[PDB]
This record gives C-alpha cells, structure tokens and sequence, in this order.
C-alpha cells in the first residue's frame, strides 16, 4: 500500500509539472527581474540627459571639443548614474538569492541527507524523506511525508487503577470504544491489551485527575499456575 | 516585526508638481521614474507576502467551544474577547495600544481582524489538538494529556504532570498575569515594532523636507523660477532641482529596499517560529525561549507578531 | 471655496482646495505650515479669515483583469480617492468600477486591499468580494475524548528554491 501510494504521488507530480508552469514562478520571476534590469539599462543609452543628442559620435561629428565636452559630460553623468543604479539593485537581489541558496543547502542537509523533526521545514506532514531534482538556476525538493488520514473517536484516560496504584502507558495512550480499555500508539490505531509490559506504576489514584478503573493483565501469573 | 508600510510615490508629481516646463525636462532622464515606482511596488507586494507566510499557516479556521475546561489552565487572557468590537484578546489590545506631494500609503491586504482570526484559529488548534493540526487533520485531545506528551518530549515522565497538575496550571496562569503587567507598564518591550514605524516616518519626512532645498539653484520653488527667469536660465535651475529631487528619491528607495530585506528576514524567522514552535514542540535550544520548550501561543501586533513561549 | 483651484496669495502660489478653517493664526501670522515645512493654511489678505489648503484629489489608476486569453473585460481601481471625484464599489483602497459587489466570500484570486479581492466568474463577469480565510471548523474537544488515526497516506510535496 505504501509503495503504491508513493508511486501514485510521483505520477501526480509528473501531471502537475506537465500541466501548469506557474509552479516554477519562483525561478521564472528571478530571470524576468534580471532581464528588466538589463533592458532598462540598455534603454538608458537612448536618452539625452539634457544633451543635444543621445549619440556620442553625432556630437563628435557636429561640435568641437570646447562644447562636445559639455554635452559628453551630460551623457556621462546620466550613464554613470544608470550604471550605479543597476549595480545597486543587482547587489540587493544577489543578497536575496544568497539567502535562498543558503536555505536550499540547509534543506539538502537536514532533509535529504537526513530526516528532520522540524515542522513544515520539509513539507506538510511527518517527514519521511526527500529527493532533489535540479532546475535552471535552482533546485526542487520532493518531500515524502506521512499524513494520518482516517481518524476515529475514542474515550480516553490519562491513567487507570488496578490495586489502588496508578498505571501510566510507557509508549502510547489509553483508549476505550465504550466497553473495553486498550493501550495504543498515538500516531496509528493498533490497540493492545493493557499489561505491566505496556505500562509503568507511579503513586496511587487519590492524586491523578480523570483517572479511571480497569484491570491490568499480568502475563506472569498464568505462567506460574500453569 | 513582520511587515512595513506599503508606501508608494509618484516620482513625476514629487519632482515636478503641476509644472509642464519641468516635466518635459524630466522626460530627458528616461526610465528613472518607472524603476523607482517598480521597486516600491515590489516592496509592498513583499510586505503582503510576509504577513501571509507568517499567519496563514493553517488549513482551517478552528474555534474553541464555549466551555473552558482545560484541566485548570486559563487562556482567557489570550483567547478572543467576543464582547469587544474587534475579535482581539486582552493582550492583543494591549499590544495595539502600546504602538503609535505624490506620497500615498497602500493599505494591507489583510486587516487587523483577519490577523486576529488567524491567531485565534492557531490558538484553538494548539489547545484542542496540540500539534496534529499542523501535520493535517486536527485530532482532539484533553489538554492535560497534551501536556503529558510535551513533558515526555523534554525527558520528563508524564506522571510528574498529573501528580503536579494544579501547581503547573497555577504557575502558567500566574505567568500570563505577569505578562499582562509587564506589557501594561513598560512600552519599551515593543521597541522592535515602534522603531520600525519611526524609521519609515523619518524616511518620509526627510524626503518631503528635501523639497524645501535649492540644491545650488536660485530658489526651491519651481513657480518662482518659471515666473522670474526666462526659459534659457530657468531650464538650468530646474535641471539643478530635478537632479537633487531625483537623487533624493533614489536614496529613499534604496534605503527602503534595504529595510525591506531586513524586515523580510525577520518575517521568515517569525514564520519558522510559528511552524517549529506553535504548530509543534521544538528541541532546538533557545529557539523558543530560554528553557525546555513546552509550547507557544501567538498574538498579533501592529506590523508584527508576539510569541508567548511556555517552557519548563 | 471648496474647489480645486490655482491660488496666488501675497507672495506664494499653489494648487489646492480652500476651505474654511478652525485654526487660530496670530494677528501677524499670514500663512501656516505643516511639520514637513508644507503650507497647510493661509490668511486671505483682504478678509482676515483663515483657510485650510487641502491638496487636489489624486491617486493611482490600476487595471484589474484576468488573462486576455480568458477575457478582454476589465475593472478599474482609483486608489485612495472617492467615487465622487470621478456598478460602483467604494473600498478602503478607493473606487472600484466594472466589478460587481458580492456578499459571498471566496479565496483571493486578484488582491485589491483591506480584505477585498476580485476574480472572474460566472454570464461571466468580474466580481469583488471580501476574501475567505478558510472553511470554519470546530473541534469536538472534551476532557475524555481523543481522535486517533486508523490509517494514513503518503504525500509528496514539491518545494522549489
Ligand atoms: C487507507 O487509506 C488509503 C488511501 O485512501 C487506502 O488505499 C487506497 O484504497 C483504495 C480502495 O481501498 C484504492 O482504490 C487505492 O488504490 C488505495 N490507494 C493507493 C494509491 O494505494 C486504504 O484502503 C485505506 N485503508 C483502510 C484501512 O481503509
Ligand atoms: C471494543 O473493542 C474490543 C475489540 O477487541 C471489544 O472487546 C471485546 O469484547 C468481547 C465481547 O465481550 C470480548 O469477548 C473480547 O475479549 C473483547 N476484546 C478484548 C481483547 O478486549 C469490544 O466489543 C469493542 N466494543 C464495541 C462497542 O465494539
Ligand atoms: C474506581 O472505583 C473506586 C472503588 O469503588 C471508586 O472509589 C469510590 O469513589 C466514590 C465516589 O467517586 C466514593 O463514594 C467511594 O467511597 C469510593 N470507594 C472506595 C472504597 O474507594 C472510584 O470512584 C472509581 N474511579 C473511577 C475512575 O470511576
Ligand atoms: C481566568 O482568569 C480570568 C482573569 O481575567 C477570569 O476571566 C474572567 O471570567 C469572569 C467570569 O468568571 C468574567 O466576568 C470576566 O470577563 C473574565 N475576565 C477576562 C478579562 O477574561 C477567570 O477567573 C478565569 N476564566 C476562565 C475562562 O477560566
Ligand atoms: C516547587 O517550587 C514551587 C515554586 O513555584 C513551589 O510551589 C509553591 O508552593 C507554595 C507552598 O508550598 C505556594 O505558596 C506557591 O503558590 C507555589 N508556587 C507557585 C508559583 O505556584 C513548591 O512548593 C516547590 N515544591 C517543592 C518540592 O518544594
Ligand atoms: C479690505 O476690503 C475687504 C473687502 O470687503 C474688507 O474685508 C474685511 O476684512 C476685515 C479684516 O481683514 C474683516 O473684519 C471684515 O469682516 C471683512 N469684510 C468683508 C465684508 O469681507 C475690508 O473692508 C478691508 N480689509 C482690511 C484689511 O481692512
Ligand atoms: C467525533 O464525533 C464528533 C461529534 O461531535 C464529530 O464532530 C467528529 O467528526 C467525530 N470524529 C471522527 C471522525 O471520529
Ligand atoms: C469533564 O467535564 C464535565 C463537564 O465539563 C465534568 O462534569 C467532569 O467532571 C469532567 N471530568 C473531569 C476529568 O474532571
Ligand atoms: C489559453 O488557455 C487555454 C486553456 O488552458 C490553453 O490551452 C492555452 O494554452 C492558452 N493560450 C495561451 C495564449 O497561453
Ligand atoms: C465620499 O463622498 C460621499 C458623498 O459625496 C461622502 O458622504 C463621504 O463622506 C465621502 N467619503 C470619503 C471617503 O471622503
Ligand atoms: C448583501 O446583503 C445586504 C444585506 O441584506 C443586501 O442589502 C444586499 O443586497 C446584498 N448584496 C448582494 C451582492 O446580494
């Protein structure tokens, strides 16, 4: 069942990626930004910045140095300012990308190379594992997680009373469907008979709140009288 | 801190207010106007995204039942007060009360009430289901048994909790009261938030102030130059003013970009905390308060969030 | 008064709306100032009554549209203004034109602001609405009840960085 679910999920991934492209926005966006930052830059060559022309050779072919100097000063100021703007924006964007990359590396370490107990760091659910896949200027993690699906109501109790003493579960919780009590692991309904192997004793029943009554089966006694 | 003020500016109106002579000169500088507007737009979108990432971590809007039988624990000071106009808690109200030319301010996509709704949902989930509502479906569980799990999660046996239930509840309630007292008297607690506001305010005032400057021109007023000098002289003075004002706008935008990067870092941290701390129980030391983490409860605040970390 | 005009007082000029004020100038004070060295009030030289200057209404003009691949039908948002200066909807963001106001709440498709989003829906037209945070739920909390999973699923999520 687990294998089938996993394979079906992978198929769904194929379908999702084939159908819509928007999924990779995070990447595409980046590209676009840079493209703009370049186009803009290039466009800023076509401007005059108060000069008689946006071309340099035209000025050189029309004016003598005494005045071409002034016009060229205007153009240089404009273009240098444009370059500074571009470089500043690029620095900031690079900081942003470096943050993203550091996050990605942390994920490849804590998530792929291991099994993280950090919540929602490695997908919605209880992290089982993750698989990386490259992509243009980025990476893509497929996070395999365990998601509880079918849930049932049960009466519960933090402890029970057997002989005035209080028994708590070692690994799990006490439950009741209405008639009988069991102990089971919390993440999956696997009911078991309540014993001294499933529980430990501490104090008595005049302290605990919400405590209840039931019989704890001792595996040893039948073995003796047998 | 999570978000900033979604400011936007009309570069044209800021530089050349109601002036055609100026605007025609400004056209010579190209796309400077557009890219500044673009940057600010980016910033505003980022702010909305930050808020979304932090608060909108939950599939459903869980709500608490009218009964408050949480094994002796009292959450009245953090749960919503239905009597109040906004669906905000006592502490949320305290936090909201402990904070105070071409320029426009865009309103956020989510309002104080929606933020409060999100916080209420998270709180109710953390109370009734523990951490199961982050993994998936919310699974009810008695609060005391939830705390037993949280004790087992820090290497303390669960009998300790049940045997010391009343004491634990009393300590918790007393701590919440202390939080109320701390927030009520000293405002400095929320510096991180107030600071933010101030910065932006300053960055705007400064900007506006930079209109009153001549930048080496004959005057600061555009109309005075237009009406006093003839075009050939006026154009030069207007060029001086335009250079100055454009430089001022560039400075403002750059500072805002950097500040936005800082705020985004803070917001990512906040989201990480709401995930690893509220929706779960973190074993990362000093990530969820100084002590052995038990749980954490969120509370909205102006342009930010507040975690109450309960620790052993 | 109460109109956008190009005013020229003793030594100053500007464009704005002149309104009867409640300020208290001193006998020698002529034109008032804001925090940001901004002219906010004046004294009429002929008649000694004080006038507040409000900047003429302005703001962004944005277009709300689904993809042209879907429709060429759009809506318009005039930001931080009143519909008066301009199937109309006034919001904390401004005046929205071309979109139907709907009581029904949906998840946000095209954000506008102050909890208002818009989308293109069924005959078909653009609609604006207060967005839905999610499906409301109440958990069956009781001091003696627990829900336990009897089963599970294996989810595979994609995270792109
Ligand atoms: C546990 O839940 C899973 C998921 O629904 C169930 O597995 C599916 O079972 C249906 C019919 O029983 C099949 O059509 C699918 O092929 C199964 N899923 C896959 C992809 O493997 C499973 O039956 C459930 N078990 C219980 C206890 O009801
Ligand atoms: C609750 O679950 C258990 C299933 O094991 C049921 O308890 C059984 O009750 C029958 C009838 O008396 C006994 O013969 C078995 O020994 C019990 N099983 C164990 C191991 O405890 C009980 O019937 C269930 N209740 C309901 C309402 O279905
Ligand atoms: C478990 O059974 C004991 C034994 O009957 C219960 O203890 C009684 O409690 C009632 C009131 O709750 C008293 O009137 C009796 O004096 C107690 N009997 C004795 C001899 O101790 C106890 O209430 C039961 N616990 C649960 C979980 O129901
Ligand atoms: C928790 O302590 C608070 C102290 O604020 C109390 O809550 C008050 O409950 C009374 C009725 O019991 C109401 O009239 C008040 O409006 C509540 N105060 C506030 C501000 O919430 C009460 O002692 C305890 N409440 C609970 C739910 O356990
Ligand atoms: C453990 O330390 C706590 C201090 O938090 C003690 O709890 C206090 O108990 C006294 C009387 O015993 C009460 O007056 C206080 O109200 C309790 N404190 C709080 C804050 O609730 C407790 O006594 C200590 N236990 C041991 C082992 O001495
Ligand atoms: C100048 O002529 C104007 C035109 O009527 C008059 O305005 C008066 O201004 C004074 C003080 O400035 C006020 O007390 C009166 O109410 C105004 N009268 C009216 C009807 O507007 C006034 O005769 C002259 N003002 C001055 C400066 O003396
Ligand atoms: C448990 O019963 C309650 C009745 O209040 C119901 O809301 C809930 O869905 C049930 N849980 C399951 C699926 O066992
Ligand atoms: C559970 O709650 C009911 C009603 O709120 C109450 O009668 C009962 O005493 C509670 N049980 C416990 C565990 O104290
Ligand atoms: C228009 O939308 C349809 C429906 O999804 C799609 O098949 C088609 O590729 C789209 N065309 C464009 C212009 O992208
Ligand atoms: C918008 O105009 C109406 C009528 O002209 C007026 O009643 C209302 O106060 C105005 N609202 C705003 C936001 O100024
Ligand atoms: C929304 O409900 C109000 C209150 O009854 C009503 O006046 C109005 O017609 C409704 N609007 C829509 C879009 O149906």
């Amino acid at each position: 069942l687990i294998a089938n679910q996993f394979n079906s999920a992978i198929g769904k991934i194929q379908d999702s990626l084939s159908s819509t492209a928007s999924a990779l926005g995070k990447l595409q966006d980046v590209v676009n930004q840079n493209a703009q930052a370049l186009n803009t830059l290039v466009k800023q060559l076509s401007s005059n910045f108060g000069a008689i022309s946006s071309v340099l050779n035209d000025i050189l072919s029309r004016l003598d140095p005494p005045e071409a100097e002034v016009q060229i000063d205007r153009l240089i100021t404009g273009r240098l300012q444009s370059l500074q703007t571009y470089v500043t924006q690029q620095l900031i964007r690079a900081a942003e990308i470096r943050a993203s990359a550091n996050l990605a590396a942390t994920k490849m370490s804590e998530c792929v190379l291991g099994q993280s107990k950090r919540v929602d760091f490695c997908g919605k659910g209880y992290h089982l594992m993750s698989f990386p896949q490259s992509a243009p200027h980025g990476v893509v993690f497929l996070h395999v997680t365990y998601v509880p699906a079918q849930e049932k109501n049960f009466t519960t109790a933090p402890a029970i009373c057997h002989d005035g003493k209080a028994h708590f579960p070692r690994e799990g919780v006490f439950v009741s469907n209405g008639t009988h009590w069991f102990v089971t692991q919390r993440n999956f309904y696997e009911p078991q008979i309540i014993t001294t192997d499933n529980t430990f004793v501490s104090g008595n029943c005049d302290v605990v709140i919400g405590i209840v009554n039931n019989t704890v089966y001792d595996p040893l006694q039948p073995e003796l009288d047998s | 801190p999570v978000s900033m003020t979604k400011t936007s500016v009309d570069c044209t109106m800021y530089i050349c207010g109601d002036s055609t002579e100026c605007s025609n000169l400004l056209l010579q500088y190209g796309s400077f106007c557009t890219q500044l507007n673009r940057a600010l737009t980016g910033i505003a979108v980022e702010q909305d995204k930050n808020t979304q990432e932090v608060f909108a971590q939950v599939k459903q809007i869980y709500k608490t039942p009218p009964i408050k039988d949480f094994g002796g624990f009292n959450f009245s000071q953090i749960l919503p007060d239905p009597s109040k106009p906004s669906k905000r808690s006592f502490i949320e109200d305290l936090l909201f009360n402990k904070v105070t030319n071409g320029l426009t301010v865009l309103p956020p996509l989510l309002t104080d009430e929606m933020i409060a709704q999100y916080t209420s949902a998270l709180l109710a989930g953390t109370i009734t289901s523990g951490w199961t509502f982050g993994a998936g479906a919310a699974l009810q569980i008695p609060f005391a048994m939830q705390m037993a799990y949280r004790f087992n999660g820090i290497g303390v046996t669960q009998n300790v909790l049940y045997e010391n239930q009343k004491l634990i509840a009393n300590q918790f309630n007393s701590a919440i009261g202390k939080i109320q007292d701390s927030l009520s008297s000293t405002a400095s607690a929320l510096g991180k938030l107030q600071d933010v506001v101030n910065q932006n305010a300053q960055a705007l005032n400064t900007l506006v102030k930079q209109l009153s400057s001549n930048f080496g021109a004959i005057s600061s007023v555009l109309n005075d130059i237009l009406s006093r000098l003839d075009p050939p002289e006026a154009e030069v003075q207007i060029d001086r003013l335009i250079t100055g004002r454009l430089q001022s706008l560039q400075t403002y935008v750059t500072q805002q970009l950097i500040r936005a990067a800082e705020i985004r870092a803070s917001a990512n941290l906040a989201a990480t905390k709401m995930s690893e701390c509220v929706l779960g129980q973190s074993k990362r030391v000093d990530f969820c308060g100084k002590g052995y983490h038990l749980m954490s409860f969120p509370q909205s605040a102006p342009h930010g969030v507040v975690f109450l970390h309960v620790t052993y | 008064k109460n109109k956008c005009v190009n005013f020229n007082f003793n030594g100053l000029t500007g464009t704005g709306v002149l309104t009867e004020s409640n300020k208290k100038f001193l006998p020698f004070q002529q034109f008032g100032r804001d925090i940001a060295d901004t002219t906010d009030a004046v004294r009429d030289p002929q008649t000694l009554e004080i006038l507040d200057i409000t900047p003429c209404s302005f703001g962004g003009v944005s277009v709300i549209t689904p993809g042209t691949n879907t429709s060429n039908q759009v809506a318009v948002l005039y930001q931080d203004v009143n519909c008066t200066e301009v199937n109309v909807f006034q919001t904390r963001a401004g005046c929205l034109i071309g979109a139907e106001h709907v009581n029904n709440s949906y998840e946000c498709d095209i954000p506008i602001g102050a909890g208002i989003c818009a989308s293109y829906q069924t005959s078909q037209s653009i609609i604006a609405y207060t967005m839905s945070l999610g499906a409301e739920n109440s958990v069956a909390y009781s001091n003696n009840s627990i829900a336990i999973p009897t089963n599970f699923t294996i989810s595979v999520t994609t995270e792109i960085l």
